[PDB]
């Protein structure tokens, strides 16, 4: 049940993919730590919530 | 792979494509990049937004309560041999303001408890190490009337027994909301006055409050019987949201909080003075 | 070539049509068009009523006048429509109700008038009260119906601690709720800037932390219209022009039928 | 185990 | 019904989802969920109060 | 074997259920179950509202008492339901409305009581007036709502030719309209004969010379309940037992929405 | 001897079957924790303990 | 190990 993932390495020693290991010890998922491997999204629903979305090179009002 | 987009090289323009002009009346933000209005070079971008994900913005224990509880001889007056705290993030301001960038949220909650004690009197002997009971009393369960009545038997409510000097206690709680998300803002009432009501008190309720007891209370006591010298303790509670999702962003609080609603009262002047043409 | 423009629109719902020849495109809040509760998101088990064209049609509220000293107007939904035809009847006969809305705000002037209105649609628009007592605005005062309310330039605390008014005191640059008005642009919005357009159209999905709720107890959306730039004309000091708000329920469904709710407003 |  | 076999009757039992005036007359009660029970050889009648709620769970 | 009987029925419509353990089967008038207007029989072109469970449910009218001197009762449809919940609201907000009905008449007594009620459903039940003036019953008097009207044993002509009552004078053996009561059996009907059954159930299709009409101006069906054999019990001379009428709209559709009709009844 | 099972996840992070691991360390089964993976049953032995169980649409007394 |  060990999950092995890659670390995003910042400073490098003068010594490659370094991995880390996680095992969940509890049945309830609320006990789990955060994996912090989080995806993102498009801001459009806030920055461009327009019915006809127009291209930035074209006039906004036609 | 999580880096932000690369800057593209772009050169001069003389054309009918005009990205610099727009109409903000439409409700949209103009998605320009520097290469739309200046000549840019190519830059391989390596920066990322790893630390501003919703999980990383909330991934800190924030203090939400300081509960004081004493261990001394039970006298006949009002004492603090046990204390009760109604669970909330609105007794402090810092975590409240970060959660209120959003209207709704869904998360699990980690509570860590830091306990400190001290003597109050110069000397009436000493005290042996104290054990603390933190009992969760959900809405509806009986609340203690004295520090050792039957409710502390805790057969169904969860309790933590913490030993002084041990590492801070810590537990996690699931998403326990009655709805599909927690509401940080509720524009409404729990009751409606009807025309046929006998009097006006019947349908009156507080604006923007939902249930009365919300999440219940934490009841804290020192389990030890009293020593001859009095010992005062404080339990500081730190909340950390984990496995966080949030919906509908809001302007952040700009003037001091005045209670659990959105009311304001003083210091309604957040901006300072600066000349229109002063750098 | 044949001539379609994002400035000219026709909206038809039920037996009502709106035309505008000076729009600035239209906003669909949070990119979500309204929809009915899906079976896998359903919670009350009784069969819902869906009045469809009888309630999902445009209702025009009473016109308000924009003058040089106007500070702004606000309405809450579904409250502003509580007395509108069969939408109000279905709202009061049922414990639960759900609805999205098309909001169309109308304000024409001329090529020599100037001014800009900000039209913001805010989920859970909690407003601040008028006194030292917290969360004390009463149900009848929090819910003005189609009349809506107004903003003020400053906090005037109700002092008759004897017969408190229990009203909101929405200060305009604080958006009536303790945040700065300039950041209200994170909410779905349009601007009616008189040199550019004469209307704003915003489509609102149902937003709540529940699939359906009590429409009588809870308002889902607030509409706030504030003069971002004040009205002005020629060199006259008392120009006034109308602002008319027309709103249509969309995808209305109701659950929990029984006798009618009759709130006490007066 | 499961590497990701 | 624990009357004798010779007794007859019809009874309306109703459920009004919240938010309006609590029924004081049959006229108001019959606008909500209801069953009209006819007394007879099947001695008993069941009315089901359907889950009709805004929240996904109510408080006890 | 497991036990189904044409004496025991359950009717469920919307959020309402009726049970009876002493029925005498049920009548579907003219063999036609109610239905919506088909496209090839359609006439108004606007999209109809079909409130479905909000209006097609059982409404119970006020109980009337059957005593030894009762001559009979009559109601008209849709009039008896004009003030019933959202059926009445849809009826008055729309120019046109169409509906079929399930009528359930309830009257229990005991094995020692006797009497027989004739329950008749009559299309276009025109009733006769009280005076020398022809066709003079007024709108408010022709339409009693859920209260219904009564029959008489004889023609009592209104004589106050000054302030005429303008009421119907329905004589019972003439079915209130100049024909003999004994031939009313050509209309869809059941009999509640107390030794046999305690209820009558009749399903009524919409019947009219048009696919849809004004419900406010025109009643499609009349319900007439007359004692074919008078109530009697033990040897008592003043026995009374209740008669309760419960009616449910079926396949309701409405066209021509506008502001609400408010008839003048008083 | 590690047992790996799935957690029933409640709140989800913006990151699937999350598993947890268990090993019993003692010989006596009384030492074990509770697995809480508990099956349920039919209430009929209490709600309908009738010799001839009849269907709800049919009359109870025939 | 034994996944279940
Ligand atoms: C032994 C100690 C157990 C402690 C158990 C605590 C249970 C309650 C956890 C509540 C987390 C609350 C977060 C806030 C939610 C609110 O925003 C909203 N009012 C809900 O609609
Ligand atoms: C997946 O889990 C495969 C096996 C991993 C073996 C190492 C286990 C370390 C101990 C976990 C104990 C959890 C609490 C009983
Ligand atoms: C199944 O158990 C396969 C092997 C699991 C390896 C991890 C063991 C961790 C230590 C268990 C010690 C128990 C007490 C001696």
């Amino acid at each position: 049940g060990a999950q092995v993932s890659s670390q995003k390495v910042g400073a490098h020693e003068n010594s490659s993919t370094i991995n880390y290991t996680t095992i969940n010890y509890y049945k309830d998922s609320a006990s789990n730590a955060a994996s912090k491997q989080d995806y993102s999204q498009d801001p459009s629903k806030f920055t461009e919530p327009l019915k006809d979305v127009l291209i930035k090179t074209a006039p906004a009002l036609n | 792979q999580d880096s932000l987009p690369d800057t593209k090289a772009s050169g001069p323009a003389h054309s009918k494509e005009v990205p610099a002009l727009t109409a903000v009346e439409t409700g949209a933000t103009n998605p320009l990049a520097p290469s739309d209005t200046v000549q840019t070079r190519h830059v391989v971008q390596r920066r990322s937004r790893s630390e501003s994900t919703i999980e990383s913005f909330f991934a800190r224990g924030a203090c939400v309560a300081i509960i004081e509880v004493d261990n001394e001889q039970p006298t006949t007056r009002a004492q603090k041999l046990f204390a009760m705290w109604r669970i909330t993030y609105k007794d402090t301001v810092q975590l409240r303001r970060k959660l209120e960038f959003f209207t709704y949220s869904r998360f699990d909650m980690e509570f860590t408890f830091v306990v400190t004690a001290n003597f109050t009197n110069a000397n009436n002997g000493h005290a042996l190490n104290q054990v603390y009971q933190i009992m969760y009393i959900p809405p509806g369960a009986p609340t203690p009337k004295s520090w050792d009545d039957y409710t502390w038997q805790t057969s169904s409510n969860p309790s933590i027994f913490y030993t002084y000097g041990a590492a801070p206690a810590r537990i996690s709680v699931p998403y326990v909301g009655l709805a599909n998300a927690y509401s940080h803002f509720y524009d409404g009432f729990a009751k409606v006055p009807l025309k046929t009501d006998a009097n006006d008190q019947i349908g009156d309720s507080l604006y923007s409050a939902m249930t009365v007891d919300d999440f219940g209370v934490l009841a804290v006591r020192v389990v030890n019987d009293h020593n001859p010298t009095k010992v005062t303790s404080k339990v500081r509670i730190y909340m950390k949201p984990k496995h966080v999702r949030v919906w509908c962003p809001r302007p952040p609080r700009a003037v001091p909080y005045y209670g659990p609603g959105v009311d304001y009262r003083n210091n309604l002047d957040p901006l300072s003075e600066k000349g229109l043409t002063t750098y | 070539a044949c001539g379609y423009s994002d400035r000219v629109l026709q909206l038809t719902l039920g037996n009502s049509t709106i035309t505008t020849q000076e729009a600035a495109n239209s906003v669909v809040a949070y990119g979500r068009w309204p929809e009915f509760i899906r079976d896998d998101e359903a919670n009350p088990v009784d069969q819902p009523t869906e009045p469809d064209v009888a309630t999902c049609r445009f209702y025009t509220l009473d016109t308000v006048m924009w003058g040089k000293e106007s500070k702004g107007w606000w309405w809450k939904l579904p409250d502003a429509l509580r007395d509108m035809g069969l939408f109000g009847q279905n709202m009061y006969y049922h414990y639960l109700g759900r609805s999205g809305y098309t909001v169309h705000v109308q304000c024409n002037a001329s090529k020599f008038h100037q001014g800009a209105l900000g039209v913001f649609a805010i989920p859970e628009y909690c407003l601040a009260g008028d006194s030292d007592k917290q969360r004390y605005t009463s149900y009848a005062n929090a819910n003005p119906g189609e009349r809506g309310g107004k903003f003020y330039s400053q906090f005037n605390k109700d002092n008759a601690v004897t017969s408190p008014k229990r009203e909101f005191c929405p200060v305009d640059y604080l958006l009536g709720c303790g945040v700065l008005l300039g950041n209200a642009f994170v909410y779905p919005h349009q601007i009616i800037n008189l040199r550019t357009n004469n209307s704003a159209t915003i489509v609102l999905p149902y937003v709540n932390a529940l699939a359906i709720d009590s429409m009588v107890k809870h308002n889902n959306w607030g509409i706030a219209i504030l003069p971002l730039s004040p009205l002005d004309f020629a060199q006259d000091s008392s120009v006034e022009i109308p602002i008319t708000v027309t709103i249509a329920p969309m995808c209305s469904e109701f659950n929990g039928l029984r006798n009618v709710t009759a709130p006490k407003f007066q | 185990i499961s590497e990701v | 019904f624990c009357g004798s076999m010779m007794a007859t009757g019809k009874i309306l039992v109703a459920y009004a989802p919240p938010g309006a005036q609590p029924p004081t007359s049959r006229k108001e009660a019959m606008l909500g969920t209801h069953v009209i029970w006819d007394l007879g050889l099947q001695s008993s009648c069941t009315m089901v109060v359907p889950w009709i709620s805004n929240v996904t769970y109510r408080q006890t």
